[PDB]
């Protein structure tokens, strides 16, 4: 459910995230990514991200992890962007399954790789 | 704004009867010259009755010109503008640039400044031919050459038909086109592009026809072109001058190649379907198999695009159907360039011939821009030419023509620099 | 009182038409006819925006400035469009490049002394002069380069009138073109040097504001248009009305303007309800404050949830109670404290005209001078920089008689204009 | 004061149209007509339901709340359906999943915020707001999940303004739905824990009521709800007249609900005869009370005869003596001293209106809150745990983004809720 | 909301031109496409005067969609949205999901993304197919496979036709069968299923004759079919959205698949007869001799039924109907179950063929429901496959059609495992 993704979620990422409509930004989606390729320009991404246009470039960021890698999975940036929580809940479980099996043995550092943002 | 255009080479020819028709078609002006400012940029208000073309037409075998003043059309354009050269061809550049193309050059301009002086704060010249001939090639070549310092002023936007990725005609092709590029190159404001062959595909798979004539392609930049000049420099809701192209969509002095793309590609037949929405078309630009150029978006980053619409459409509808797009990244991200959408949006819908093969919808995109992706194109050509090169195949027939090893391999080590060029302004951020 | 429109590059241009089309009805001027007004108030004040020289020919005192004919000539060859003193059109039939350098250095810097010489014969018209209005867009050369010199002409001219702009800056979203950054950077600038009252207009935020606040489906940009032209009358003209407590530009200024930066304000009208249904009177007055003080009906892009503001002003027209006018203000600014800034303990300023609207009961200009729009020149500023370091497309600028200094100028400048303006969002 | 309407779901809705259908003509509300009232008293307090626009527009200030546009484009489709201002239809065109976990969670959860707006922009409507009337049925998507979320907003909202609940609770012999129980369960849960005053209905305890009390051989569903509509009618905006001794919602809850679970009542109409020969007009008043107390004739599926009465509250609407009334009431609390609770003096709360129901010459609405109404979240509940056990339809929920908990909780809760009822039946 | 709609394989073809001729004949839409939203849920109006439909068709050997665009109907759907794969159908799944009917489903899809993204909010693509044949049993199984991938968030409802207990024609047919089951299994929402030869029973003992065409049969389930969608879908007294369905019909995962049955199937020429009761109708649901599938209720405990009727009913006459079901206990409804009964009531009567041989009452009741019966025709079917796999039989014509051992073995243990699911979800308490 939301409560189980999101707390699993949040102790991954080590974030805050009272509910899944936070996730509209893009940002966790990106470094859920980093965590497994690794690849993602984190600078890059707005992680903080308070405004829409922010949120955009998170979404071509993770557009680009998704093309680079040869991920099929679709991303409807326009429905996500909105922060609607459906849209939102359905992506981010598609994603644990994705980290699931993805996920490789190494230790990630959510932190670090944030720059502690 | 006016914009002067020169059709040179057969195929700058036959492309221009074309382009030239589908224009009075659209204005009301019958073969006869006669109709019952505006368009003026493009047609000069000769006599009292009548309407002077306002271009030329040089090719070096009289055959192709001729033909224009054998049929209906015949009326239109004054007994002078259609230069020829009773002399050879010849499918190489240096024959048709140096050597014989040269003896025309002088009074083909003459008209370029004959004509260029009659009108009223001109614009450019639209130049039309095609890459991989010898009257194409060369001649232009020098023609574009002798227009940028004549009137270094100006637009000089040309519209190329540079050769079919695997389809090619003349066994030498790329000699002529890797010349024809780097000459014009230093000259050029902004070249468009069509692909012959990758036409093709758009009347194979976008309006079925397994019979498709030249003077079908035609047909088809005949209308692109439409949408560039003539439409354009016609009143409307959003207004897009000569110039502003090569402004919004030129980042760098090479002379830029960007791709013709046409919307609504849709047979007669299928005339009566539901039509398609505002939606449909812009998205229809997205797609690789309708870009009248077989450079598929293979990777190449787009870097400026100018959305020309024409016929009944909302602002709104753009300023969202655009919006959209700009959030599908289909294109990949380079950093550099925010926002690259020029939206011009004309009001007359388009026209298509009375009964040619083209849908007629009440609503079009002809979209053109810069794409890293002619990365390939251009490479995929210069490789080509390489190969011959490499053996000197048929550079006899150049060198006897007043060229030397230098103009080729110093033309090469030229284009080389376009594919770093092309490479460079994307890939990386 | 007295003011002198300004027509400038074709955005600027095609608004002028939409704000004559209005104002006009607004006042009783038929194309070339006179004042066939349904009242006999609409007359004693017109003066503000006309001539008299017939007695039946009453010709809008506005410039008509642009360097691409087919633009004036589709103004000139329309409705309305044959009441302007063929005078008054100062055209630049060079080629009207989209190039800010193009219209304010090149091509534009000659049709400027062709122009300033006409501005000249305006104001020494008659009695005393107010200021000028000036439309145009911050993303093309006719509007951004050429016009934003037409003003810092003018205010050299008479540092002592006026001037109030009303700015098409580039929409987010997308863009209506591709340098617009470069054009608009550059003619903010101008801006917040010149001109003391700017009203930004947002090609989106009207959009949204017209298709969801107005079932509008197909918003045309005539629409667009005339929705502005509808508040920009709500301003001037308007004030220059009776009223219980009226205000004029200057009122508007002295009130509006904490520091003298010149500062951009947001336009917002009141009774915004689609035709048919929605017709629904709440217009009591609570119902205008209701709206006017919404994100959505802002004009501009950003939304004012997002900053504090410095001042306000709900300059309504239309009789109501000085009581449930003043009145209403208040919790407004107490329901709000949050978002209106404090060192003021009074940021809105009430104004009060009587006659409305033609058409209408009870309507309310709203231009407010919120810290939010500090979220718009980032989001220009952001483009330029983006593009700038890479010097896109930068040589049609320098190519025309430039200076790679000349940008790195105006960014800096309206760059640190965005932080000045958090100076009170804090 | 004043009240504001919500039709949740379809059913919530269908009623919407037959609550409205009546209510209107008990206010002489046409179509889009205004008040064609028989009197000039069926307008002094019609407030409580609509709102002043036009002069002639009062229209009913209620919410259509559902996720199946064909629904409320049915009930916009018909009748009275062209009285509801657009603004009013909260749709969801999704896929209205007969999932509790669909309309609460995933799908509904987005609406909301659409929804809360205007309930918001009714709420601020005028004057002094009451409470909230809720239509729905405890067993689909977008009755008992998004409508019951619709209330908890609601309550956090105004924790002031009462919440009477009208839910049409899963009727036991055969269910209209499979997983009824499920979205029943769960609704119920939200409901003992937000609203204040719920009065369960149940589709067979009407048709009884309605094939025995009305020799009506053909109830189509349009009756069920009418007669239903006919007691929500009785209940407020009756009320909302005069009266020897009138109440309004909080009386009626302030002398009804003993213990803060909220409580659910069980409504009982007074004149229920067939219609031509049974006009029998034995309607003095010994008459209504044989009525509205005895077994059969609560809308309610369980029986009163099974279990004490904590509080009842006839609510009388037709002129009758204060003494015939306040009389009868006591030998019913004698005759039946066994099940009437005894730690209340007198439990009955007898209310009296004055102008009856308009063609009738005396009525009074029963609303009874009965320790009885145990054994039927008994049912409900009993029904969870069988299929619950085996988790039957329930990845129709989890794969909505729900939990294994979540259905644990309410069951329990709900299943407490039966518990402490009994806590007074003792 | 609307439901799309794939008839895929000459069969789900067949029995498409039939629903889809039931449908237009029930909403005044001559075959021209014009009639003179409500049912928008399965018809766009392409603007304009005509209807069209909201469905494509999918057969790799033209016969059978050729004759669609012979007779009257040619005029009602797009020339386009009828898929052709002038190859080979062959009646085995292998070739016509790998191998060949690879190269037509992207073709297919695009459509079924084409005609999915014109509407507004959809519901799901009602897919019909025939369970044991080359193009209907392969291909859809990716078809169906592609679906739950690019639109997971919607509902696929798969209408099925699957073996006749003992009148098969295939001589495979369980090779195909017991292969559509198992790639479908783990992406379809709802399967229908509607057995030839047990409504065939139907032609015999409830309407009498012996000179069934298949053309009949598809009028039945084309009956069946309209009251699933076609009228659910159309406003009523007690809606029920798709979703609903596999909502109230599925209680796990497993594509589960309920039974179609229709209540009042009496033969014209009995036209004139006293109409039956609502009581007798209902009953009628509950005899094992009018359900369109042999897999009377030979011990399957039912687990959900969907009671959808139309025309003239009385809640309460329903509401009681049913209680007196309830109540039959011979009928045994399964344990984890209280109640199992959505009541769906829609107004418009049924609508019979002109002149086909279907009575023509005014109210009907088509009931359908997964009953832990198909515990027996799953195991029947799963049995034959065996025997011929026990022996390869037919294999070689898959393998060297891009299959495997694997892929057989494979999914013989998975039906296995549904031998067993639908055998624990019942007869246990
Ligand atoms: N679209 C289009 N392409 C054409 C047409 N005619 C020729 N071409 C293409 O242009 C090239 C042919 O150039 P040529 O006709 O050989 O030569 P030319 O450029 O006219 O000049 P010369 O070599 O001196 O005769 C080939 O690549 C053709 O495919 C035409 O009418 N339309
Ligand atoms: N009800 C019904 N069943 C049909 C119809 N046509 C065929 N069937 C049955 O469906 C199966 C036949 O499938 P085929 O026609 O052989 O094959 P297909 O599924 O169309 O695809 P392919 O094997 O590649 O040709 C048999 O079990 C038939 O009894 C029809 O019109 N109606
Ligand atoms: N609201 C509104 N915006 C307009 C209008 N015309 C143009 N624009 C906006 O103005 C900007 C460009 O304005 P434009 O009118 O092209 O300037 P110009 O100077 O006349 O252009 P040029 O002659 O150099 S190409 C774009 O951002 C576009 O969205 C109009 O009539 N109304
Ligand atoms: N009294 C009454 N009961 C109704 C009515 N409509 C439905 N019901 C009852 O309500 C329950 C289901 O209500 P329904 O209207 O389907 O909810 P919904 O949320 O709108 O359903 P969905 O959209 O998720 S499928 C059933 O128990 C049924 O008997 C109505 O108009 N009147």
């Amino acid at each position: 459910s939301r409560q189980e993704l999101l707390a699993w979620i949040n102790q991954v990422t080590s974030l805050g995230l009272t509910r899944i409509e936070d996730c509209g930004k893009g940002y966790a989606m990106i470094q859920i990514f980093d965590s497994i390729y690794q690849d993602i320009p984190l600078k890059k991404v707005n992680f903080e991200c308070n405004n829409e246009y922010q949120y955009i470039n998170n979404w071509k960021v993770l557009q680009q992890v998704f093309l680079k890698k040869g991920i099929d999975k679709v991303v409807d940036p326009e429905r996500l962007s909105r922060c609607k929580m459906q849209d939102n809940l359905e992506f981010v479980q598609w994603a644990k399954r994705f980290w699931d099996q993805y996920y490789p043995g190494g230790d990630y550092d959510a932190l670090a790789r944030r720059g502690n943002r | 704004r006016e914009c002067i255009s020169i059709h040179v080479g057969q195929a700058g020819v036959q492309i221009g009867n074309a382009c030239w028709e589908l224009y009075c078609l659209e204005h009301g002006i019958q073969p006869d010259g006669q109709m019952p400012d505006s368009f003026n940029t493009f047609f000069s208000e000769t006599g009292a009755g009548k309407h002077v073309p306002r271009a030329v037409f040089v090719d070096l075998e009289p055959t192709v010109i001729d033909e224009v003043r054998t049929g209906t059309y015949r009326q239109l354009f004054h007994p002078e503008q259609l230069i020829t050269g009773k002399e050879d061809a010849a499918n190489n550049y240096a024959r048709g640039h140096y050597t014989i193309g040269k003896e025309i050059i002088d009074l083909v301009l003459d008209r370029i400044r004959k004509l260029a002086d009659q009108c009223t704060g001109l614009q450019g010249f639209s130049v039309f031919h095609s890459f991989g001939g010898g009257t194409g090639s060369g001649f232009t070549s020098l023609l574009m050459e002798r227009l940028s310092v004549d009137y270094g002023k100006k637009s000089k936007l040309e519209f190329s038909i540079y050769p079919a990725p695997q389809v090619s005609t003349a066994v030498v092709e790329p000699y002529n086109s890797i010349l024809t590029t780097h000459t014009t190159l230093e000259h050029s404001d902004c070249a468009f592009m069509v692909d012959n062959e990758a036409i093709y595909d758009i009347c194979r798979r976008n309006l079925d026809i397994e019979r498709p004539t030249y003077t079908n392609l035609n047909r088809l930049i005949g209308q692109i072109v439409s949408s560039i000049t003539a439409s354009l420099r016609f009143d409307g809701a959003l207004n897009v001058d000569l110039t502003e192209f090569q402004t919004n969509l030129v980042p760098y002095p090479r002379g830029h190649f960007p791709l013709a793309t046409y919307a609504p590609v849709i047979s007669a037949e299928k005339a009566y379907h539901e039509q398609l929405s505002v939606a449909e078309i812009t998205n229809a630009c997205f797609e690789p198999a309708n870009q009248m150029v077989k450079c598929d978006p293979r990777h190449g980053k787009y870097m400026a695009c100018c959305l020309l619409y024409r016929g009944d459409v909302v602002p709104k509808d753009v300023n969202a159907a655009i919006a959209t797009i700009k959030t599908k990244r289909t294109i990949q991200f380079v950093d550099w360039c925010p926002t690259g959408f020029k939206v011009g949006i004309n009001y007359e819908p388009p026209t298509v011939v009375p009964g040619g093969d083209l849908a007629k919808v009440q609503r079009a995109v002809c979209m053109l821009s810069n794409t890293t992706a002619i990365a390939e194109a251009w490479a995929r050509l210069d490789h080509k030419f390489d190969l011959m090169y490499a053996k000197r195949a048929f550079v006899h027939w150049y060198v006897g023509e007043g060229m030397e090893e230098g103009e080729f391999s110093e033309a090469r080590e030229d284009m080389a620099a376009l594919e770093k060029d092309y490479e460079e302004v994307g890939v990386d951020s | 009182r007295e003011i002198v429109h300004i027509q400038a590059g074709q955005c600027g241009n095609q608004i002028g038409a939409k704000f004559w089309e209005v104002i006009s009805d607004e006042h009783g001027i038929d194309p070339t006819g006179s004042y066939h007004g349904d009242s006999d108030l609409q007359l004693e004040r017109i003066n503000v925006y006309y001539n008299e020289a017939a007695g039946n020919k009453y010709v809008p005192r506005a410039i008509l400035v642009d360097l691409e004919p087919g633009t004036m000539d589709s103004v000139r060859s329309g409705p309305f469009g044959q009441i302007f003193r063929p005078d008054n059109f100062v055209f630049g039939q060079s080629g009207a490049g989209n190039n800010w350098a193009k219209g304010h250095y090149t091509e534009g810097a000659e049709l400027v002394d062709s122009v300033l010489d006409v501005v000249r014969k305006e104001s020494e018209s008659c009695d005393c002069l107010q200021g000028f209005q000036l439309t145009h867009s911050l993303g093309g050369g006719t509007g951004s380069g050429m016009g934003t010199l037409l003003i810092s002409k003018i205010r050299e001219e008479y540092p002592d009138r006026i001037m109030n702009t009303f700015s098409v800056v580039p929409s987010p979203k997308v863009s209506d073109t591709v340098v617009e950054p470069y054009n608009a950077t550059l003619s903010v600038h101008q801006l917040v040097e010149n001109t003391d009252e700017t009203y930004c207009i947002d090609n989106e935020a009207l959009y949204d504001i017209c298709f969801r606040t107005l079932k509008l489906t197909t918003p045309t940009y005539g629409d667009l248009n005339h929705l502005v032209s509808a508040t920009m009358s709500g301003v001037t003209t308007c004030l220059r009305f009776p009223g219980q407590l009226n205000a004029d530009l200057r009122k508007l200024a002295v009130n509006m303007v904490p520091f003298p930066r010149l500062h951009f304000f947001m336009p917002g009208f009141a009774p915004l309800t689609s035709r048919g249904s929605q017709q629904y009177r709440a217009l009591t007055v609570p119902e205008l404050t209701q709206q006017m003080f919404d994100a959505k009906n802002m004009m501009a892009a950003c939304d004012p949830r997002h900053g504090r503001y410095l001042t306000v002003a709900a300059v309504f027209r239309g009789r109501m109670s000085m009581k449930e006018v003043d009145e209403q203000m208040l919790n407004v600014q107490n329901k709000n404290s949050s978002y209106f800034v404090e060192w003021i303990p009074n940021n809105v300023k009430t104004a009060v005209c009587d006659i409305p609207p033609r058409g209408l009961k009870m309507s309310a200009t709203f231009i407010g001078n919120s810290t939010a729009i500090q979220e718009l020149f980032k989001r220009i500023s952001e483009q330029f920089t983006a593009m700038f370091r890479r010097k896109a497309f930068l040589h049609w600028y320098t190519g025309e008689g430039m200076d790679e200094m000349e940008f790195t100028e105006a960014e800096s400048n309206m760059n640190d204009l965005v932080s000045e303006y958090q100076q009170y969002q804090d």
